[PDB]
DNA sequence: GCATCCGTGAGTCGAGG
DNA sequence: TATAATGGGAGCTGTCACGGATGC
RNA sequence: CUCGA
């Protein structure tokens, strides 16, 4: 379920930066930035209930 | 109830222009602009009051607030006096009024009709550290920017103009406003630079990059000490109600001890320190006593000069300092012998 | 918390078995010397090493710490005498 | 894989997401040094 | 003298500026690199007091001698370090705010006064709908303009800016 | 006497602990494998059985 | 919906100038105002036209909201809610009481009602929500800060908007938003949404947190320690 | 005159982390 | 500083008793 | 949050 809701906002980045920059030199590199799937997990293994 | 909504539906309200309006109004704002310089050659006056003696009748009685940069208080007397100065001119010259007021007019129409491009652009800002409604008022007045400085004769859309300034502003928002403790933006540009290229290393990596190969991949100038110390300076605070169980429990502030104030042990330390240097100078002559408090601060807080405290007793500066050491020399004496002033040395 | 090297908190139905017992000065004691007084501790420590009763308490900076939070609510809360006029709690340190 | 549907082009890549706990032998994690344990939640099942 | 009472009332904006020590205008804090307070900002020495006892910012003054001297350089009062929990500072609205507690505290005080429903005074107070101070002889739906009525955007637009249309 | 530049800031055993040290572990800045976070010259590490 | 009155000579008054009937519109006097409205000069058509509306003051928050507190006179009040308990139904007894226990606690009290709308408002003393320095060298902070900085924001940019002839829409929502963050900073999570850091859910700790409950000061500082 | 929505309380201390 | 770009996007909700405007 | 009375 974390994994989902950081997928989730790693997905929004990924739209915003579609809208974003140079429209033929997309890789799947450019587009990912994986901080909020990192932080949903780390946040779920140190700081859930 | 929701802001966001009811912004979004007064923004509804207004119509978006269409190419002939849009062209209009932005005409008759630099024709506008240009007829406020006219009639600041006519009048003699300063441009910036006659600005905002036609903005104040345009907008009316409601908004009439002193502007930073005018050097007369803007109150509804002197906007009648200069009013009144206006519309004593002569047809030909004041044209220009009528040109001004429709041009302020206009100004006002054509931003209310392109505060949608604002949310348009500003809804891709968010979670950096602003609000939503507040990344809008940012680039709001990014819009105002444009409107300003817009130019009709190129033939580019409104549009293409403003975007410009709005994301500046926007931009220039976040950078200003998001840290609790403010960095200046250019050096806000050189810790996103770092975070882009760390998160590149580690993409590239399979893992968080050392300080080393930060500074490898950031150029010349650049070594792991100046990385690390630029992501210690960029370090944001935490919360002191930081909740440590959950929220009915505990605050990381319950954590942190007052550094600051001196504790009833300290508080007593030096009581009894005063004290017993009090006791250790009442062995002395009031003399050698009152010469040694007076050269070292313990009179009026501060340390005299041997030629102040000389001419306070009236004596040779060589003398007073050969007082002061004999004073010393016998405190140093009574302590050798009862050993009462070593512990507080620590 | 023993790792702070803390005091035990004497909570509210502590103060109601002081209350019920009349040891009015054993509780003022424990509001104002033990906790939260400063001139109060610090006096008190210093009159014990020297061998001397411990002195009258004062004002718990927390009741100082409470008027000011109040004023933040733009509440006007003044501590009068008998006549009702003004006393200053905060010893003109904060009065322009 | 990226592609664009006009132009058709497909560019393709394996990207680093980052890294995910294990659990150890015994049903365990390590958590900055710690070992930790999730708790089984309870809940009322979906359903009508 | 001997505490007896403890009184709390409102307090003015006079009230206010009387316990201000100075106007905070900036949202800065503290500086990123000296890690001392900013001017104007929240922890500003200038208002709230200095944060060494008896010692100017700067470092011009630093004993006791000098007490309630005011250093020309910085502008810090000369004075004990425990003022910075005493001090007030204020920020000057440009545009008047309610106090929530007079106006979510149910029934509001203010609503009671002005004898306005929640409903209205919240549609009032968070810019929803206007109300009228001097109707200045106007007319909606030939009704004339009572004051005190709630006029929505349309209406107040109408009768305001007058009514216009355009056709395509 | 000059007072000295610095102060004793030392780790010390709280009251009513203790016992024997079983293991020391150092972690300096500058050295392979170690990078502690940002300022940090070195952590020590006592065990005390 | 407007009325013309062409001209042949040099105009009286300017576009934006409000109107009311009998007005020396143009023409040295002679083309005069019929109904009330606001001038539009057309210099293209040679017109000057009139659009019909009133010079009405109904404004929006607390600003007019102060002013109507401010016209109160609480005494004229206090008589026609005595008028109002000698009213046969119960109801409209209870309404007047009600209110008249307001009005009476103001008059007997001395406050003025306006009071209850602030134009500058208090900054608690910096010791009292710090920012210290922990163990590590890191920063820790109070949540008021961070309400206060919302604050002053808002508050800033409203003076240049204001200083910069913004539009209607823009200055309406730079004010409600003002007001929010006053609230906000006040009793956080009264009204709406409560205000939240960044990457967070947790609501920020308001005035009115430190005073109210459990944590509150009066339970956990003043009748325990 | 009577059902409806909202705001607010819901034991203590102590420990770990 | 100028191609044109014009209305967001969160949202699992298993308690209880009272004072209240209200508002059916 | 988990533990203790
Ligand atoms: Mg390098
Ligand atoms: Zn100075």
């Amino acid at each position: 379920d974390q994994f989902r809701v950081g997928l989730a906002r790693l997905a929004r980045g990924v739209r915003e930066r579609m809208l974003m920059g140079s429209e033929d030199s997309l890789t799947p590199a450019k587009l990912v930035n994986s901080r909020p799937l990192e932080a949903a997990i780390r946040e779920f293994f140190s700081r859930s209930q | 109830s929701d802001p966001v909504r009811q912004y979004l539906h007064e923004i509804g309200q207004v119509p978006l222009l269409t190419l002939e309006e849009e062209v209009e109004l932005a005409r008759k704002v630099e024709e506008g602009m240009e007829a406020i310089k006219k009639l600041s050659e006519i009048t003699g006056l300063d441009p910036d009051l006659i600005r905002e003696v036609v903005r104040a009748k345009i907008l009316g009685s409601a908004r009439v607030r002193h502007i930073p940069g005018l050097k007369e208080t803007l109150d509804p007397k002197t906007v009648e006096e200069i009013d009144q100065k206006l519309k004593s001119l002569p047809k030909e010259h004041k044209r220009y009024l009528h040109i001004a007021r429709e041009g302020e007019a206009a100004r006002q129409h054509l931003i209310e009709a392109n505060l949608r491009l604002v949310v348009s652009i500003a809804k891709k800002y968010t979670g950096r550290g602003l609000s939503f409604l507040d990344l809008i008022q940012e680039g709001n007045q990014g819009l105002i920017r444009a409107v300003e400085k817009f130019e009709y004769k190129r033939r580019f859309k409104f549009s293409t103009y403003a975007t410009w300034w709005i994301r500046q502003a926007i931009n220039r928002a976040i950078a200003d406003q998001a840290r609790t403790i403010r960095i200046p933006v250019h050096m806000v540009e050189t810790i996103n630079k770092l975070s882009r290229t760390a998160r590149q290393l580690q993409q590239e990596l399979g893992r968080e990059p050392t300080y080393e190969e930060i500074a490898e991949a950031m150029g010349p100038g650049w070594d792991a000490k100046r990385v690390e110390e630029t992501l210690k300076i960029a370090q944001e605070p935490v919360s002191l109600e930081t909740p440590i169980g959950d929220e009915k429990d505990s605050f990381y502030g319950d954590f942190i001890p007052d550094e600051h104030l001196p504790s009833p042990v300290d508080a007593a330390t030096q009581s009894l320190l005063s004290e017993e240097l009090e006791k250790a100078l009442s062995k002395l002559s009031e003399r050698e006593a009152m010469v040694l408090k007076l050269r070292k601060g313990l009179i009026d807080g501060r340390e005299h000069t041997l030629e102040e405290v000389g001419a306070f007793f009236g004596v040779t500066r060589e003398r007073i300092r050969q007082i002061e050491n004999k004073a010393l020399r016998k405190l140093k004496y009574h302590e050798s012998r009862t050993r009462k002033l070593r512990d507080f040395l620590d | 918390g023993k790792a702070q090297f803390g005091g035990q908190r004497f909570g509210e139905m502590e103060v109601w078995a002081l209350e019920a017992y009349g040891a009015a000065h054993t509780l003022q004691e424990m509001l104002t010397l033990k906790s939260d007084d400063i001139e109060g501790r610090n006096a008190a420590y210093e009159a014990i090493i020297k061998g001397e009763d411990v002195p009258e308490p004062s004002v718990p900076e927390s009741f100082r710490v409470l008027v000011k939070e109040l004023q933040a609510l733009a509440l006007d809360v003044q501590t009068l005498d008998e006549k009702d006029n003004p006393v200053d709690i905060f010893e003109g340190l904060a009065s322009k | 894989q990226l592609i664009h549907k006009d132009t058709g082009l497909i560019k393709e890549d394996e990207v680093f997401l980052g890294h995910i706990p294990l659990m150890t032998e015994d049903g365990s994690f390590i958590i900055n040094g710690a070992d930790r344990v999730i708790v089984s939640q309870i809940h009322r099942s979906p359903g009508v | 003298k001997e505490v007896r009472k403890v009184r709390i009332a409102l307090a003015s904006p006079e009230k206010i500026r009387s316990w201000s020590y100075g106007e905070v205008e900036k949202p800065e804090t503290i500086n990123y690199r000296t890690l001392k307070p900013e001017r104007d900002g929240l922890f500003d020495e200038r208002i709230f007091g200095p944060i060494k006892d008896y010692e100017c910012a700067c470092g011009k003054y630093k004993r006791q001698r000098f007490e309630g001297k005011v250093c020309e350089r910085c502008g810090v009062e000369v004075t004990k370090s425990i003022v910075r929990r005493y001090r007030m500072g204020h920020i000057e609205l440009a545009t008047p705010a309610a106090h929530i507690w007079f106006v979510k505290d149910v029934p509001s005080k203010i609503g009671t006064l002005l004898d306005l429903s929640a409903t209205e005074l919240e549609q009032v107070l968070y810019f929803s709908k206007y109300i009228v101070l001097d109707p200045k002889g106007a007319i909606l739906n030939g009704v004339p303009v009572e004051k005190r009525q709630l006029l929505t955007d349309e209406e107040y637009r109408e009768l305001r800016y007058g009514k216009q249309e355009t056709y395509p | 006497e000059k007072a000295r530049d610095v102060k004793d800031t030392s780790l010390r055993v709280p009251p009513g602990e203790g016992g024997i040290v079983v293991r020391t572990v150092r972690l300096r800045r500058g050295d392979p494998g170690v990078e502690l976070k940002p300022g940090v010259r070195e952590v020590v590490r006592v065990y005390v059985a | 919906k407007a009325r013309v009155y062409p001209f042949e000579d040099d105009v009286e008054v300017s576009t934006g100038d409000r109107v009311a009937p009998g007005d020396v519109l143009a023409d040295g006097g002679k083309v005069k105002s019929d109904v009330y409205g606001r001038v539009e000069v057309d210099l293209v058509r040679n017109v000057v036209r009139v659009v019909e509306s009133y010079d009405i003051d109904a404004r929006m928050g607390a600003e007019a909201i102060q002013q109507l507190l401010k016209e109160l006179d609480l005494e004229a009040l206090e008589k026609e809610l005595l008028e109002e308990m000698k009213h046969p139904s119960r109801a409209r007894r209870a309404k007047a009481r009600k209110r008249l226990e307001v009005v009476r606690a103001f008059l007997d009290s001395g406050n003025r009602p306006e009071w209850m709308i602030l134009e500058a408002v208090p900054v608690l003393p910096p010791d009292l929500r710090p920012m210290v320095q922990v163990d590590g060298g890191r920063f820790a902070t109070s949540d008021l800060n961070d309400l206060y900085r919302r604050l002053i924001n808002r508050n800033n940019r409203l003076k240049k908007l204001l200083a910069q002839g913004a539009p209607e829409i823009i200055i309406r929502n730079e004010k409600r938003m003002l007001q929010e963050a006053v609230d906000a900073l006040l009793d956080n999570g009264r009204r709406g949404a409560p205000v939240t850091n960044p990457g967070s859910d947790r609501p920020l700790r308001s005035l009115t947190d430190i005073l109210s409950g459990k944590q509150g000061r009066f339970r956990q500082n003043l009748l325990g320690k």
